[PDB]
């Protein structure tokens, strides 16, 4: 029991970390989202054409 | 086992790749349980649905121009101008082998923390019952484990024996002890005298939930058993469609060729979440405040629990619903619908409860239609007539000293005391068979009144092992030739007198 | 091309068609909507919104329909199979065969939605009909050609009635049964055609004399409510287009006025009493009219009324005793003391219970038990309270014999042997009268209460008498 | 003639049942912009808004007596008819949503629309909603698109739910 709560409170530490480093990068002005966003409405609507 | 996160971020990445094909709209209002949605013109009638939030709706009425979606959550989840998504099929559930040992809700989805359920399909949770072609009679013997149960009203598999009763009396009890009692059969090797139980706790709180599904894994009894969690502090739309969705799921075992046993605790709660879907969305209420289909709700989900024929499959289905009376009136709305929708009932009276007589059955009121070819041919005969002679000697203690009289109330009152049991102590067909055939031959009448508990366990112990012959031909074969016979009075004359 | 509509709404079992020509369709009309699964649908018009729109009822599941589906009209209502053709299959509701025994090869298909007979050409009569039962020869005597009605709740023995009276009336009657169930239970079809073909009722590889039509709970509002117009749409071709003696058996009558209810709420009617729907007397004076003896031939119906949680003043119950010439109220208080079955002599009643048409002998008879049964349940309040010591010496010998009296009237069934134990007693109506006499009288006063339970006439009462005092 | 547009079916069947009538001898273009002239002068004015809320009048200001209500604005043909079906009906409240319904069944039976994301979409009017989304989606991906998020935003949350 002791171990297991050892490996949910180190996986969920480490979880909440990555959580805060992703929106700070799209808070950044991030120039390859921007242009990663607009080429995948285009590819996903000639699909279905 | 090294890195086990790695392995499921891995496979969650690429996903969603096409999802934006107009598909759903948006909504209006929202209110009193239901969304008004404005829009989905190719949404089919009881279509499942979802909102923005990620709670589930059923498209009930689409009219022109709007579409009353039920929502199956909180009205928290779901405001004005939320867009909606479609499913494009309809009320479905998951079914097959794997949901066996977990507790899922009412849509499917487990609760229990085992992670996901491992269908082998998706069956509709409305879906029609069998004609009279693909039905067969009911054959098959449902043991319960109680000893005034299996000699009294028998069950069998494909019949639906109602639990009638007061609150506090012996209605969830009589369901729980009939599971736990097919552990001798089901772990075995014969896959025709197995049945998996299918527990819906429709209406009960979160606390006995939880409390009684601990209770049956420590006797090895919640491996193959489904539970279907249905508390009544969800919405309206999820108690009331946990009657349909687990009979979805126990249709499976008996279109292949294996028996189940659903107990839907209780029905009186179902009718109540009915209701209140039903008086939201401005409908006549008839008797009880109930709308017109309150009848055909519970006939219907009870008409699909019956016994198929040999080109079918050979399988059958169980139901147990558990009526929760008020003071005893049998004559209700919902206790009247039920009763002439189901092939007998077991009552279960307040009076008798509280004296010490568990479970309380009265033999004046409880019946099964089809529980006599349905039971065991050891049973019945050494119970010659104790169906009669049991309801015939409660009427005459009432008004009591003749020399007929006394006779009818010394057997009587050692009778009633030793078949009944305590909690959670099934007895099987062998053992059950010995202790009703000295009660009703006159074996018991010399012994005292308070020592009618302690003969059945000496009873018990000394036939398994001085005669381990007689107990074992009455459960193989199943019934008592005239060897059988006399030797079984043979062994029971010799031990009272001692 | 035929009519074609477009599906604009769907709410249960009402779905409105809009039409876009200006032919729209008339009133219950079999309408056809086309799925996937080489069964399409069926839906009968109800009335008409306007602006080229009528609201129609569907007769199975909407379940899958979207709006703008196609709804092709046939042109007419719900035909169904009638004829000799239909003696020994299942049918169902739109004449469609259940049994997996082929198509019903029929020569004409005559529709479920009829008129009735006109006042000119009814045909009243006074035949009395023999079923078997001590409670039913006596008190309430059925008519031949005319319709009965086995009124009880829950449990009481309604179902059991009317299987008792068909193997000992039905076998022997001559003409054609037509066993039309509404709104059953699923286990009760299957053992009802199980049982009729090995007593030779239903023939399946030669002659039968038996329609079958299904329609239990499990289907939808629609099914349920059109079960009575396609097994009563049999019974009527027999006896007017070949003069038979026709057996209309419904189990049960209760369940046309219920589905009918459900489905009024969606239709735009308001509702009337305990949630029950404004043309009540309409709807039910339309069916129960058409089930009657006509100047061709006669119709016998056996149907059987559901008392809702035990209530005889209900809307459903009620209405339905002013069109049955005689009454079987089965009350739940006489079920649980030990009668079989519960037949209440205080509420049953009949139009042939007079001196003209029974006798002198047999009315006599008749007034005599009902008037020791009605001194002592009105006398009930001091017997329950003060005791059976209270009463004088004239009230005391009345006490005893209304007694041996209600208990003789039951007599056992020959379809509960296995619920019972005893064998079935059929008792004559001669044997029944002269039984009912010799104990009001004072010759069989000193025999117990227990002997004249669960037996027959007056030789089953003294043979029984002296077996239990040996 | 009744186009497939649905809209509604009681409030929407207002500009729906007079669409009819006035699409023979091309008489729907000069439609749109009469429509137009008579919401402008009665919402963003306070002058001629005085009965809009009021249940009085009673044929006083409504219909009969116009003039510069009709003549002097932009109505002679079929456009002073659908004013005087409101006024008797007491259908002048919702001046809105009938001239909101003009509009949408000339942009559905000649135009498009199906918005992406971002903003608008292009609403093309040749045939087929198949080559002209393929056509108008690179053309405008790389013109503008300042980006100032729904697919990023729903990713996020099934990361931390199954945490
Ligand atoms: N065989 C038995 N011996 C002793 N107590 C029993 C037995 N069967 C049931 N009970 C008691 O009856 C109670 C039933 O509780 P519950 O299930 O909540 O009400 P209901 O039975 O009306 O659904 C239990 O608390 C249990 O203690
Ligand atoms: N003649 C009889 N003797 C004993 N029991 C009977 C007799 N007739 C009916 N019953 C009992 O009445 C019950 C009726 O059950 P059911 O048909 O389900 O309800 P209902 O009669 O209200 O339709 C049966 O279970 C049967 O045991
Ligand atoms: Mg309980
Ligand atoms: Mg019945």
């Amino acid at each position: 029991r002791y171990e297991a709560q050892v490996r949910q409170h180190e996986q969920e530490q480490l979880a909440s970390t990555v959580i805060s480093k992703v929106q700070s990068e799209l808070q950044n002005a991030k120039f390859q989202d921007k242009v990663l966003a607009q080429a995948v409405e285009e590819v996903e609507r000639l699909f279905a054409k | 086992p090294t890195e086990v996160s790695s392995i499921l971020e891995s496979k969650i990445r690429g996903v969603s790749d096409e999802a934006n094909l107009d598909e759903t709209g948006r909504v209006l209002s929202v209110g009193d349980g239901i969304a008004r949605v404005f829009g989905l013109n190719n949404c089919q009638a009881e279509e499942l649905v979802e909102f923005a939030s990620g709670v589930k709706g059923m498209a009930l009425n689409l009219e022109p121009g709007q579409v009353g979606i039920v929502l199956f959550g909180s009205d928290r989840e779901v405001k004005e101008g939320e867009i909606v998504k479609r499913t494009g099929k309809i009320v479905d559930v998951p079914i097959g082998p794997g949901m066996l040992g977990r507790v899922v809700d009412a849509l499917g989805n487990p609760i229990d923390g085992k992670g996901p359920i491992e269908a082998t399909g998706y069956a509709i949770a409305q879906l029609k019952a069998p004609g009279i072609l693909p039905r067969r009679s009911v054959f098959e013997p449902m043991q319960t484990g109680l000893k005034a149960v299996d000699a009294l009203v028998p069950i069998g598999r494909g019949q639906r024996e109602l639990i009638i009763g007061d609150r506090q009396t012996g209605k969830t009890a009589v369901a729980l002890d009939t599971i736990l009692n097919q552990k001798r059969w089901n772990d075995g090797n014969d896959e025709s005298k197995k049945l998996y139980c299918v527990y819906v706790a429709v209406g009960q709180k979160r606390s006995t939930v939880a409390q009684l599904v601990q209770t049956l894994e420590q006797n090895d009894a919640m491996k193959y058993s489904i539970v279907v969690a249905a508390t009544a502090s969800e919405a309206a739309p999820l108690q009331y469609l946990a009657p349909f969705t687990a009979c979805a799921i126990a249709e499976w075992f008996r279109d292949n060729g294996k028996h189940a046993l659903i107990v839907y605790d209780d029905l009186s709660k179902q009718a109540v979440a009915y209701r209140q879907l039903s008086l939201l969305l401005r409908r006549p209420p008839g008797r009880e405040a109930y709308p017109g289909d309150v009848f055909y709700l519970h006939s219907r989900l009870l008409e699909r629990a019956a016994k198929m024929s040999d080109a079918n499959g050979g399988g059958s289905l169980t139901a147990l619903p558990v009526i929760e009376t008020q003071g005893g009136d049998v004559s209700a709305y919902i206790p009247t619908n039920v009763i002439s929708i189901t092939d007998g009932q077991i009552f279960l009276e307040a009076e008798l409860f509280y004296k010490g007589i568990r479970p309380a059955i009265n033999v004046g009121l409880s019946v099964s239609r089809v529980g006599s070819a349905a039971q065991v041919k050891a049973m019945k005969q050494v119970a010659g007539s104790l169906k009669l002679f049991l309801a015939q000697y409660r009427e005459v203690a009432a008004f009591a000293l003749d020399a007929s009289t006394k006779q009818t109330l010394s057997r009587g009152e050692r009778l009633t005391q030793l078949l009944k049991q305590k909690q959670y102590s099934p007895q099987a067909s062998e053992e059950q068979v010995p202790v009703i055939y000295a009660g009703v031959n006159g074996f018991l009448d010399n012994i005292p009144i308070e020592r009618i508990p302690e003969f059945e366990e000496q009873f018990i112990a000394y036939l398994k092992a001085n005669e381990g012959d007689i107990l074992e031909a009455i459960r193989t074969k199943g019934e008592l030739s005239s060897e059988l016979l006399d030797k079984l009075k043979s062994a029971t004359e010799t031990f009272v007198a001692t | 091309g035929p009519a074609s509509g477009k599906i604009r709404a769907v709410i249960g079992a009402v779905v409105d068609v809009q039409f876009e020509q200006g032919e729209l369709p008339a009133i219950l009309n079999a309408l056809t909507i086309d799925q996937g699964n080489n069964q399409k649908l069926v839906l009968e018009v109800a009335q008409h919104l306007g602006e080229n729109a009528v609201r129609a009822i569907a007769m199975d599941g909407t379940e899958g329909l979207v709006r703008g589906q196609t709804v092709v009209d046939t042109g007419a209502p719900i035909s169904v199979p009638v004829g000799r053709g239909t003696l020994g299959r299942i049918i169902n509701v739109v004449g469609e065969p259940i049994d997996e025994r082929g198509p019903i090869e029929c020569k004409q298909r005559n529709p479920i939605h009829a008129d009735p007979p006109s006042f000119v050409e009814q045909s009243t009569e006074a035949e009395v009909l023999e079923t078997g039962i001590k409670v039913v020869d006596l008190l309430a005597p059925y008519a031949r050609g005319g319709k009965i009605g086995l009124f009880g709740g829950a449990g009481v023995g309604k179902t059991v009635f009317i299987q008792e009276l068909i193997n000992n009336i039905a076998k022997a009657h001559g003409g054609f049964s037509v066993f039309t169930g509404v709104g059953e239970r699923t286990r009760e079809g299957n053992d009802l055609y199980r049982e009729m073909k090995e007593t030779g009722v239903i023939n399946l590889e030669g002659e039968s004399k038996v329609a079958l039509v299904f329609g239990q709970m499990n289907e939808p509002p629609g099914a349920r409510a059109r079960v009575a117009l396609t097994g009563l749409t049999i019974a009527e071709y027999f006896r007017d287009e070949e003069g038979q003696d026709v057996l209309l058996f419904v189990d049960n009558i209760f369940r046309f006025t219920q589905a009918g209810s459900e489905v009024s709420a969606l239709l735009g009617r308001i509702p009337s009493a305990v949630g029950y729907q404004p043309t009540l007397a309409t709807d039910m004076g339309l069916l129960q009219e058409r089930i009657t003896t006509t100047r061709k031939g006669s119709v016998t119906s056996v149907q059987a009324v559901y008392v809702p949680a035990d209530d005889l003043t209900d809307p459903a119950p009620a209405t339905t005793f002013a069109h049955l010439d005689a009454t079987t109220v089965l009350s739940r208080g006489i079920s649980e003391l030990g009668i079989y079955p519960a037949v209440d002599p205080l509420d049953s009643k009949s139009r042939l219970l007079d001196v003209s048409v029974v006798g002198q002998e047999h009315y006599d008879v008749a007034t005599g038990v009902q008037q020791t049964l009605q001194a002592y349940k009105s006398l009930q309040d001091i017997i329950a309270i003060l005791g059976m010591d209270e009463l004088s010496e004239q009230d005391k010998l009345t006490v005893e014999r209304a007694r041996k009296i209600q208990r003789f009237l039951s007599q056992p069934f020959a379809v509960a042997e296995v619920f019972t134990g005893i064998e079935g007693k059929l008792v004559r109506l001669k044997d029944t009268i002269a039984s009912f006499k010799a104990v009001l009288e004072g010759k069989y006063d000193h025999l117990p209460e227990n002997a004249f339970y669960m037996v027959g006439g007056i030789e089953d009462v003294v043979a029984k008498a002296e077996k239990i005092a040996a | 003639i009744k186009p497939p547009v649905q809209l509604f079916g009681l409030d929407g069947t207002y500009a729906t049942a007079l669409f009819s009538a006035s699409a023979k001898d091309s008489s729907i273009e000069k439609t749109f912009q009469s429509v137009q002239k008579l919401s402008s002068t009665i919402s963003k004015d306070a002058k001629v808004a005085q009965v809009l809320s009021n249940p009085a009048l009673s044929l006083n200001s409504r219909k009969e007596v116009v003039s510069v209500l009709s003549k002097e604005l932009k109505l002679e043909p079929v456009v002073s008819n659908l004013l005087t079906v409101l006024a008797e009906n007491n259908r002048l409240s919702l001046f809105d949503s009938i001239a909101k319904q003009f509009s949408v069944l000339n942009d559905a039976y000649n135009g498009v629309v199906e918005a992406t994301v971002v903003s608008a979409k292009p609403l093309d009017s040749k045939i087929l909603n198949r080559l002209t989304k393929s056509i108008t989606n690179s053309k405008y991906v790389g013109p503008g698109k300042t980006l100032k998020a729904s697919k990023v935003n729903k990713l996020n949350k099934v990361l931390s739910e199954t945490i």
